[PDB]
DNA sequence: GGTAATACGGTTATCCACAG
DNA sequence: CTGTGGATAACCGTATTACC
């Protein structure tokens, strides 16, 4: 039984039958054999003591016969990872051990992912026909579980890997697991359906596919690439989600991050809290996001890439924007779902009040896929989004007036205007981005580089070190100093030059040879109606529009409902106000709750509604009662009423109302640019 | 500047001033370099790496002229744990590097625990309390404890031979015997650059450590039978509503929970508390049901938190009864924002039924597991004879 | 021994603000269309509540109690069973102060709870003991 | 030379795309 | 061959008493 880590290793080592079952743990995700050399292949730990306790050799030199078991099981995790070593490892055995693969002695195990409380197990069809708990991984089971539903051959079942057509398997394992992203990407837009989908043997071919397509489609949707709408990917929505809910907000307190983390794994996220603090802890770095959207206390890191303090020390809280990330979540506005437990609903999107994908940015490594998109001015994507609103024709040329390029958070310079508008059609562009620098003249005759603003996503600790590592190389000759001056309130880096020593060449060698100057390259893929889409500033744009246009109706119409319940109460507490000895002797004629309200209704012909509301009330309440009070309350809710009618109704009163909202954002939180641009 | 670890690193590393200060962080508690063969404290490795950086060579090969620093600065977090260390490196100072402490070299630094204040006697004189330095902004660390202008540093000396060799080499010492003398004697249970000796210094540092450690750590209370950290477990499940009669819960939210609201201390420490009290070949009455993976007679390690689940067991459930109804002394807990129990009502004699071991400072405990039913029937013999013999009791309590 | 008081100390004087309340009650329902009325033109909560006392002596646990009830509770207008839950009140806050008072009824209450636990868990020995 | 249990620290290898 | 960021999985140094 090979199966992924020690913690899963526990259950099995003592569920399982011990006189004829083994169990080797596995450190991880295995390997990929398909992508890397024999080089690698063979000095892997994890390879060799599998080759070892399997015992018949790699490659050429294997032999079916010296194989020291009948079966080699895979009992891998029922989630999407653990679909992928089922992957990774068949890729193995078929590209190294080809014989066991043939010969029909690789199973896989099908342990269960649910299980159910009455007070049942779920491999979805006899889970409703039979009348929960995601099992994360097998260490979450107790023994005589793993043994009854999984490791026990009288009652388990198994799915027996058996090559049919050779040459398929072949091109199909070289497609998925191979080096050449595109026919693996054309496999995932051909095969894959992003909306919305004892022994038992499956061809290797088949097998592979849904393996991999599990993997594959998970990891696009719910990991890595963000919403073309709120700009988020489900571990930042789900930390903004359940920091904010918990109260955890700019205007209160700073609040100690492994609690927050232990919540945000309790109930949304399922997996590790490592990842989790890693996400929130990016999100707190004004240098990696442009608009930052948590306000971290303590060792946070730093731009020469420190690690943050381990998450028992550092307070964290939301910052204001991102409050606007998440108004209007509570008036019903945005597509709930169950987490993966089923306490609680959350999210699937943000409301947004502003648009994030463009101005923060994403980045953005899936399987198939990767995205990339720089951060971008809160003013002037909003001054483009409010001019789509309305020109929906408008042309890239026009829109660049209000939005000319990235502003990095790191600031610098961005050279390549046709690129910059080549991304912007099309979503993929290069871009060229280098730093800032005076030139320094000091005391004697000595000049000086001062580099004051490097690139995006550059380790400047790195940086400074890979320049002293020109210097002591003589790679080019001139510098005679290289030391980091940074400090509390600025960023120097100075180059100190010998005397005769020509700076321009100094100052090129190192944009050339260094990382002073890099390439940013666009690749704007996000997720548009549940399937990766690569993009350019237009869909986004619209895409962000229309969004921002269903958000403000189901919050109009939440809020009307809202009114009319309240206007339909008080149009009862006033014609209460009028018969009212007569409803308090009716009440207290009446015999019991259900009988005063049906009599409140009967007598009366108060509604449900009001006469809940009228019996439902207290004593100290009788005191004061004066109508003309619930008349204006009447009457507001009435022109509220009405204008909400208008904005569900009239399409251009509602676009105003979108663009008044984005213009006040706007002006709220705009700041000037950081990075200049060239063409 | 010597730092704890990489967390409070960081900040050290950004709030300092670079032209001329230094930051070497050390991984964890530095060795014992009294109680230590040779052999080790020479393969240490951050002994190696500290004897490098000061560059001026140990003990008999000490030269006091090739310090490459005029000040040799100690920086722990400022809670317990901290001092403890303070007192580790400054006995390795004191014994292979004596020259370097005897030219008032080494010097101690002064960080804040909370704030809106040091110590707890200016505090109560007025609220985060900063569990490490690593949550301190790095502007707040230099202006507190790193400027030359606003900081105050305790300024180590030899004031009196004799009177050192003694304490260091009791305090620090192999024989536990006159350290727990000491501490029966000294540790009551109940400003630019200030001079301090070896002596007082050592003194007041491993009083606070020690008497944390016992009081709040690795012993149990006499009555509940329970530590500190598996108190605030059962305490805080009890609070969720997390109980025998209603389904297990990610033992890794409780976690979370516990180290926020109670136990400041790494997560580590707690669930493996946790899990213990859940492994029924530790525990005579287990106090937490846990499922899925929670270990075995072999010692294979438990699920990582991520993955079991865990509630209170039904008896736990009277070690709680009746919490609710004022029924035992309350505090506040680090932050001051919540309050925690002191002690439990503990409906059966804990500290008898399932033990308790059992490694602190100058104690040690260990006081095997027993029958529930004969403690029980002890327990009661006892309340009808207030004067009962152990002779007697034994009829009841065999074993 | 602390425990078991302090718990009974609590009981009690939790039983006591109850007793006091629905003595109230009964008192309301006793004179209960004039409670009505004297809120019903009495400016706001407060003066209602001071208006129910500087009239009718009664206390601001009845009073909090009173103008703050439910409309659907004057439904309920059962006196007897309100002088029932007066006589169980009364037999609770008797025990109760026993335990606070004789400490022997405590001790035996110790006992028997100490019991009751062993009747609950108690499991067989396993260790087994050799001299 | 070993382990006991509650504390202090930190570290590494894998997958995925896409760049020079 | 390196780094990007959201995922998988492990790993081991130190203190403290105590006893062969
Ligand atoms: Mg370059
Ligand atoms: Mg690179």
């Amino acid at each position: 039984y090979l199966v992924e880590g020690d913690s899963a290793g526990g259950s099995a080592k003592q569920g399982r039958d011990r006189k004829f079952q083994a169990i080797l743990p596995l450190r991880g995700k295995v390997i990929n054999t398909a992508k890397a050399k024999m080089a690698d292949i063979l000095k892997n730990e994890e390879i060799n003591t599998m080759i070892y306790t399997i015992g018949a050799g790699v490659g050429a030199d294997f032999s079916i016969e010296d194989a020291n078991y009948d079966k080699i099981i895979i009992m891998t995790d029922a989630d999407t990872d653990g679909a992928h070593i089922q992957t990774l490892l068949l890729t193995f055995f078929y590209r190294y051990m080809r014989p066991l693969v043939e010969a029909g002695h690789v199973y896989i195990a099908l342990p269960p992912l649910y299980k159910m409380s009455k007070g049942a197990y779920a491999w979805d069809g006899e889970l409703e026909e039979l009348r929960l708990q995601r099992y994360k991984g097998l260490g979450e089971m107790n023994a005589d579980q793993l043994w009854e539903t999984t490791m026990n051959p009288e009652t388990r079942t198994l799915i027996r890997v058996t090559i049919e057509d050779l040459a398929r398997a072949e091109r199909r394992v070289n497609v998925l697991m191979g080096d050449k992203v595109e026919p693996r990407r054309k496999w995932i837009e051909d095969n894959v359906k992003f909306t919305l989908e004892n022994i038992q043997n499956m061809s290797l071919e088949d097998i592979m596919g849904e393996r991999f397509g599990r993997y594959s489609k998970y990891i696009i949707q719910d990991r890595a690439l963000p919403d073309i709408r709120d700009g988020l990917k489900p571990v930042q929505r789900r930390i903004l989600y359940s920091m904010n809910k918990d109260s955890n907000t700019f205007d209160k307190s700073y609040r100690k991050s492994a609690k927050s983390v232990g919540n945000i794994m309790g109930n949304f996220h399922p997996h590790g809290d490592s990842s989790i603090y890693d996400a929130m802890v990016r999100m707190s770095q004004n240098w990696k996001n442009r608009e930052i959207l948590v306000e971290m206390h303590g060792n946070n890191g730093s731009m020469d890439g420190d690690p943050p303090a381990a998450m028992r020390y550092t307070e964290a809280r939301l910052s204001e924007i991102a409050g606007y990330l998440l108004q209007d979540i509570e008036k019903k506005t945005v597509p709930f779902a169950w987490n993966f437990d089923d306490t609680e609903k959350e999210p699937t999107v943000l409301p947004a009040a502003f648009p994030n994908l463009l101005v923060n940015g994403s980045t953005g490594i899936s399987a198939g896929y990767a995205t990339d998109i720089p951060p971008h001015n809160l003013a002037e994507v909003i001054d483009a989004a409010v001019y789509m609103i309305d020109h929906p024709t408008a042309k890239i040329d026009k829109l660049m007036e209000f939005l000319p390029g990235p502003d990095f958070p790191t600031g610098a310079i961005i050279q390549g205007r046709d690129e910059i508008k080549k991304a912007y059609e099309t979503g993929k562009g290069r871009v060229v981005v280098r730093s800032k620098t005076e030139i320094e003249k000091l005391k004697g005759g000595k000049e000086q580089i001062v580099i004051t603003e490097i690139p995006y996503e550059i380790n400047k600790a790195n940086l400074v070190k890979k320049i002293d590592d020109v210097r002591v190389n003589n790679k080019v000759a001139g510098i005679a100093e290289v030391r980091d001056e940074s400090d509390r309130d600025g960023l120097r880096i100075a180059i100190e030059l010998k005397k005769d020593a020509n700076t321009e060449l100094v100052l090129n060698y190192l944009f050339k040879y260094t990382d002073l100057q890099i390439n940013y390259n666009f690749n704007m893929v996000a997720i548009d109606n549940f399937t990766p889409r690569q993009v350019g500033i237009v869909p986004i744009l619209s895409s962000y529009i229309a969004h921002r246009r269903e958000v403000i109706l189901a919050r109009s119409r939440f809020d009307k409902e809202k009114a009319e319940k309240r206007l339909h109460i008080v149009e009862g507490l006033i014609r209460v106000i009028s018969i009212l000895d007569e409803v308090i002797a009716l009440i207290r004629a009446s015999e019991n709750k259900a009988d005063a309200k049906e009599n409140l209704k009967v007598s009366y012909d108060f509604t449900e509604e009001q006469a809940e509301a009228i019996v439902t009330l207290q004593l100290y309440r009788l005191t004061n009662t004066d109508v003309v009070v619930l008349q204006e309350e009447e009457a507001e809710l009435r022109e509220k009423i009405a204008m909400l009618a208008a904005i569900i109704g009239d399409e251009r009163t509602m676009y105003n109302l979108m663009k008044k909202e984005l213009r006040e954002v706007k002006k709220k939180f705009a700041t000037p640019r950081l990075s200049s641009l060239e063409d | 500047y010597l730092v704890e670890g990489d967390s409070a690193g960081g900040s050290a590393k950004q709030g300092r001033d670079r032209k001329f200060q230094a930051i070497l962080p050390l991984r964890g508690k530095v060795i014992n370099t009294a109680k230590a063969k040779m052999a080790d404290i020479l393969k240490n490795e951050e002994i190696n790496t500290m004897i490098y950086t000061i560059g001026a060579g140990v003990g008999a090969d000490f030269s006091i002229e090739d310090a490459n620093y005029d000040k040799i600065i100690i920086m722990t977090d400022a809670d317990t744990d901290g001092a403890h260390i303070q007192t580790l490196l400054l006995t390795f100072f004191y014994r292979y590097m004596r020259p370097l402490v005897e030219a008032g070299h080494v010097y101690i630094a002064l960080p804040p625990l909370y704030k809106m204040a040091w110590t707890d006697g200016e505090l109560e004189e007025l609220l985060q309390r900063y569990k490490g330095l690593g949550e301190m902004n790095a502007d707040q660390l230099w202006e507190t404890t790193m400027n030359p202008e606003t900081r105050t540093l305790i300024r180590v000396t030899i004031e009196d031979l004799a009177r050192a060799e003694r304490r260091v080499n009791v305090l620090m010492g192999d024989k536990v015997e006159p350290r727990r003398k000491w501490i029966e004697d000294n540790v009551k249970f109940t400003s630019n650059i200030q001079n301090m000796s070896l002596e007082d210094i050592m003194g007041e540092r491993f009083g606070r450590y020690s008497k944390y450690i016992i009081q709040d750590r690795a012993l149990p209370d006499i009555r509940d039978g329970l530590k500190p950290v598996q108190r605030r477990i059962l305490y805080s499940m009890n609070k969720d509503s997390n109980t025998f009669d209603k389904s297990y819960r990610k033992s890794a939210k409780s976690v979370g929970n516990i180290m926020g609201n109670f136990h400041p201390h790494g997560d580590s420490s707690i669930y493996d508390a946790m899990v213990r009290m859940s492994q029924n070949w530790k525990n005579r009455e287990i106090l937490v049901e846990m499922h899925g993976n929670n270990g075995s007679m072999d010692g294979d390690p438990p699920a990582a938190m991520r993955y079991t689940e865990a509630r209170l067991s039904e008896i736990a459930g009277y070690l709680l009864q009746d919490i609710e109804k004022k029924t035992v002394p309350f505090a506040w807990n680090f932050d001051d924002t919540e309050k925690e129990p002191t002690v439990l009502p503990a409906a059966f004699p804990n500290l008898l039924v399932n033990g308790s071991t059992g490694i602190s400072a100058g104690y040690a405990t260990d006081i095997p597991p027993h029958n529930l039913a004969e403690v029980i029937d002890a327990a009661v013999y006892m309340i009808d004879h207030p004067t009962a013999k152990i002779d007697k009791l034994m009829e009841f309590l065999p074993g």
